[PDB]
RNA sequence: CCAAGUCUGGGCUAAGUGGUAAAGGAUGUGGCGCCGCGAAGACAGCCAGGAGGUUGGCUUAGAAGCAGCCAUCCUUUAAAGAGUGCGUAAUAGCUCACUGGUCGAGUGGCGCCGCGCCGAAAAUGAUGCGGGGCUUAAGCCCAGCGCCGAAGCUGCGGGUCU
RNA sequence: CUCGAUGUCGGCUCGUCGCAUCCUGGGGCUGAAGAAGGUCCCAAGGGUUGGGCUGUUCGCCCAUUAAAGCGGCACGCGAGC
RNA sequence: ACCGCUGAAAGCAUCUAAGCGGGAAGCCCGCCCCAAGAUGAGGCCUCCCACGGCGUCAAGCCGGUAAGGACCCGGGAAGAC
């Protein structure tokens, strides 16, 4: 039960939903094992089960959709924290070049779609087009570089804490 | 149901050795209690014990009453080996006739004693049934 | 390659059961059934434990050996062949049936592949 | 070469004479004490109680073995004898002094200490 | 023919800087017979006679560059194998024959007090009571001397022509001089 | 840890189902409940 | 595989349970009763104070809910927390057990069940009997329906003793 | 079942399974900083040493080691000692 | 095992049924060693051409084709034969 604001070109074929937009050019999938919902100016949930089970099944799609959108129009953003009294980073090459001891930093690449940013060496973060494909990779590096909370330092999901 | 040789020739006329009945406190209505369904020469000892540990965790008002008590017993290894077996006693109790009035957690509003007994069941052995009495438990 | 047109059939979706069942049925009587489809095929949901059982055909290796095919092709091998015995006819009855992947002549593609497909 | 209870003299003065070979030092399996190598044996007999004394739990190394040592220089070297030197956990000799020559070896596996004390290292 | 190969020269070491023993190997270009491809259908080996004079007494790089020498007319000089390299060779065991479970297969024999007793060579046992008859496990006097032996990390040091021949890093060609040697540097690790 | 017999620590430690499995969860290394 | 309905009817399974196991657990799932309310516009999100005499007794060197043994009351007022809770040296912050705006139509609770998942580790190699089977797959429960199949019983005809 | 007969302790050799795993990797836990330990879940690949004294296994002792594993199969093996 | 992302049913959370990834001396592959007698006898190249007379679906009896092979001899780290 939602919307499809400005530009959300929507094509639901075979079970795939093709969503074209601004900086959100995206083609996602969407179950045939249920009921689609679209009307050119809105859209929503289809009851191919109405029953608790599948109920949620779409009770998820809903979001799913919600994603396509917000994703297709205003892309996503993951806020990362560079907390290292030694570690540090600042883009380099078509990827990131973080560092945190060891000896060989590392170059990481946001394959077509994903795209990282070095607002300022210390902190960084990613802006993709699919919260999905984002949060993941976004993290897949947030760890990539041990956050070890033994006493404070390392890659950490924005809004963390400490320890003892 | 093999039972013993007689109430005064083999082994009959004892105190069975245990820790008496009543505890907790009164209570006119509130029916708080415990019973079973299992059949078993209720393991004396195990028995005696159990119930007790019950008081161990509570203390005062909650009919820590308990309507059980063994009074007969088994026997086995003593003498030659395995053949013509005489008899050496040990371990009396009482048949928990496939369920029945166990002990009672009886009192007005004092579940602080229901949980208790509860702790009392946990223990025990043969599963046990958690229950209430005429009215329930308040 | 090309052959007769005697037992002209295929597969896909259906129930990887009675499926073969008759296959033979006519596998018996005295007929040749050359079809195909493998992948398309079908069989019990519970994929998972689905791909297990036949991986039980997978590494079921007994010194004395115990291959256990690794392409749809088989799956049907076993099974079917299962329907029959092992004295003459039966046997032969196993050469008389034949299937294949995509298409040579005018959930049933995962366990295999899975364990070999 | 040189294990179980093969015996070998001293060349240093630690206060020894000869020593039985318990274990070949290094790690599990291993079956051999070849100069440079380090042995886990004891006194078969030692002077009149210099500082060591007969039958003393010990640690010594390899420097003289008629087993013949093939020098990476496709060369060959051996001796009329088989014995070595004691040591202080810290691959460090005791004998204040040396005796019969020895072989580059040592150096290669640490010990100079003797390397030079030695009258002659072959 | 996908590879490169010839026979055993022999062994000897000598020189270097520390010194090192290898082995000699004979083989110019033993011509080029067709080439591996399963195109349009089943393709593998042809034969447009162009061989020796006797032979009718019996009448994608590796293989690729081949095309280079196998179309030249036939032959194909050996030696990319250059200065400091790791091919691999597959000799032919050695008519050693049928021997006792002794050398055939490592094993301790007749001990002392009975390590002689006109006693000796002969395995210890087979299978227990309940288990079941036998295993295809314990080898047996499994003849030897004929195996299609070979190995790995086969480093070649140098080569020269006067007669196309190769010098090797540690021999162990398996089979004997005048023997059938084939080399390669397969999934090298020293790479 | 306790594999067998898990039951709610911290006044939160949750009840989750992984692989039908039931493994305790709650904001504490001192709860890593699992069976 | 081997003869005979991939019968029909209406439930229940989403683990291959069926194809061995107990104490012991848990908003699994499906069917039955209870306490409170949604126009004193209800449980879970969110705004806020997150009340004062409560800082009482053993031990105090520290109970002063957030060491533990006993209390469990009063209040001026929007009501209240015998302050279940993470802590530290006791004190010192948050958290509902309290409700306004923003929604708005079903939300939390125990008894009764029928089906089901953890505990449940083994020695040659693997197992429903085998191939196999997930709303006639098929299992399991309750309903009607017709076919199989003994040398048993009818038809055929002979045997034989009382 | 076997007395019209299945030759029994330990050793030797040749081993083969198994996992409740001793060494070994992977993990979560800790009253874990490091390091090293403890706790428990997943994995058997490979591997798990010389002597001593004892008929012994077991076992104590000596020097190692990552380790110096528990147990099957008539506590495997006498038509093999 | 073990760790995460995206998110239902529980309008708040959840590695989760469905969607996508992380992660082991371990499985599969890969590295050597056979090996179609795997009766599904596999591929391919390079040779050899229709001989005789007899009743038959004579797919049966003879010269053959050094295509070709063999046997016998002489020899081999090939080897009991």
């Amino acid at each position: 039960p939602i919307e499809i604001p400005a530009g959300v070109t929507v094509t639901v074929n075979g079970n795939t939903v093709t969503v074209k937009g601004p900086k959100g050019e995206l083609t996602r999938t969407f179950h045939p094992d249920m009921t689609i919902t679209v009307e050119g100016n809105v859209i929503t949930v289809t009851r191919p089960s109405d029953e608790k089970h599948h109920r949620a099944l779409h009770g998820t799609t809903r979001s799913l959709l919600a994603n396509m959108v917000e994703g297709v129009s205003k892309g996503y953003e993951k806020a990362l924290e560079l907390v290292g009294v030694g570690y540090r980073a600042s883009k380099q090459g078509k990827k990131l070049v973080l560092s945190v001891g060891y000896s060989h930093p590392v170059e990481i690449e946001p394959e077509e779609g994903l795209e990282i940013e070095v607002p300022s060496q210390t902190k960084i973060i990613v802006k993709g087009a699919d919260k999905q494909r984002v949060g993941e990779l976004a993290a897949n590096i947030r760890a990539v570089r041990p956050p070890e909370p033994y006493k404070g330092k390392g890659i950490r999901y924005e809004g963390e804490l400490v320890r003892l | 149901s093999i039972k013993p040789t007689r109430r005064e020739y083999i082994s009959g006329i004892p105190g069975k050795g245990i820790a008496q009945f009543k505890m907790g406190n009164n209570t006119y209505p509130a029916q708080v209690e415990n019973v079973v369904e299992k059949p078993v020469q209720i393991r004396h000892n195990a028995l005696e014990a159990a119930r007790n540990a019950a008081n161990r965790f509570v203390q005062n008002s909650g009919k820590f009453r308990i309507r059980k008590f063994p009074f007969h017993v088994i026997r086995e290894q003593d003498g030659d080996g395995m053949r013509a077996p005489f008899g050496k006693s040990v371990g009396t109790a009482a048949r928990s006739h496939g369920a029945n009035h166990d002990f009672i957690a009886w009192v007005n509003p004092d579940p602080a004693v229901e949980f208790a007994w509860r702790r009392a069941y946990m223990k025990v052995t043969p599963t046990v049934n958690i229950d209430s009495s005429p009215a329930g438990n308040a | 390659a090309e052959f007769d047109a005697d037992v002209i059939v295929d597969a896909r979706d259906c129930i990887m059961g009675r499926v073969a069942s008759q296959v033979a049925e006519q596998a018996l009587d005295g007929e040749t059934v050359a079809v195909v489809n493998a992948e398309r095929a079908v069989i019990t949901g519970r994929e998972e434990q689905i791909v297990e059982k036949y991986e039980k055909r997978v590494d079921i290796g007994n010194d004395n050996g115990y291959f256990y095919p690794k392409r749809p092709d088989g799956i049907f091998k076993r099974t079917i062949r299962g329907m029959l015995p092992k004295k003459q006819r039966g046997r032969e009855a196993f050469e008389s049936v034949r299937v294949y992947l995509g298409n040579p002549y005018d959930t049933l593609g995962e366990i295999s592949e899975t364990l070999g497909a | 070469m040189i294990q179980q209870e093969s015996r070998l003299k001293v060349a240093d003065n630690s206060g020894a004479r000869e020593v039985l070979v318990i274990k070949v030092l290094g790690g599990s399996g291993r079956r051999y004490a070849n100069i440079g190598d380090v042995v886990v044996a004891t006194v078969k007999d030692a002077t009149p109680g210099g500082v060591v004394k007969k039958g003393q739990v010990v640690k010594a190394v390899v420097v003289r073995t008629k087993r013949g040592v093939r020098r990476p220089d496709g060369s060959y070297i051996r001796f009329d004898e088989n014995a070595c030197v004691i040591i202080r956990d810290d691959k460090s000799p005791r004998g204040t002094r040396i005796f019969g020559p020895v072989a580059r070896e040592l150096r290669d596996k640490d010990f100079m200490k003797i390397i030079s004390l030695a009258p002659e290292v072959i | 023919v996908q590879g490169f190969a010839g026979y055993k020269a022999g062994m000897t070491p000598r020189e270097g800087m520390e010194t090192v023993p290898v082995t000699v190997i004979e083989t110019p270009p033993m011509r080029a017979v067709a080439l591996r491809a399963y195109e349009q259908r089943p393709l593998t080996e042809v034969w447009t006679d162009e061989f020796h004079s006797e032979l009718d007494r019996t009448l994608s790089d590796r293989l690729d560059h081949a095309l280079d020498i196998v179309e030249d007319g036939g032959e194909h000089a050996m030696n990319i194998f250059r200065a400091g390299e790791y091919a691999d060779v597959a000799g032919v065991t050695k008519g050693k024959g049928t021997q006792g479970p002794v050398k055939r297969w490592g094993v301790q024999k007749r001990k002392g007090k009975h390590a002689r007793q006109g006693w000796r060579r002969r395995i210890g046992n087979l299978g227990p009571w309940n288990p079941s008859r036998v295993r295809s496990t314990v080898p047996q006097q499994g003849q030897t001397g004929y195996h299609q032996r070979t190995e790995l990390n086969k480093r070649l040091i140098d080569i020269g022509e006067g007669g196309p021949y190769t010098l090797v890093k540690g021999s162990v060609p398996g089979p004997d001089k005048r023997l059938v040697p084939f080399f390669r540097a397969v999934r090298p690790n020293d790479q | 840890k306790v594999r067998s017999s898990v039951k709610k620590m911290c006044d939160n430690c949750k009840v989750v189902r992984r692989h039908g499995r039931v493994l305790v969860i709650c904001s504490n290394v001192k709860h890593k409940q699992r069976q």
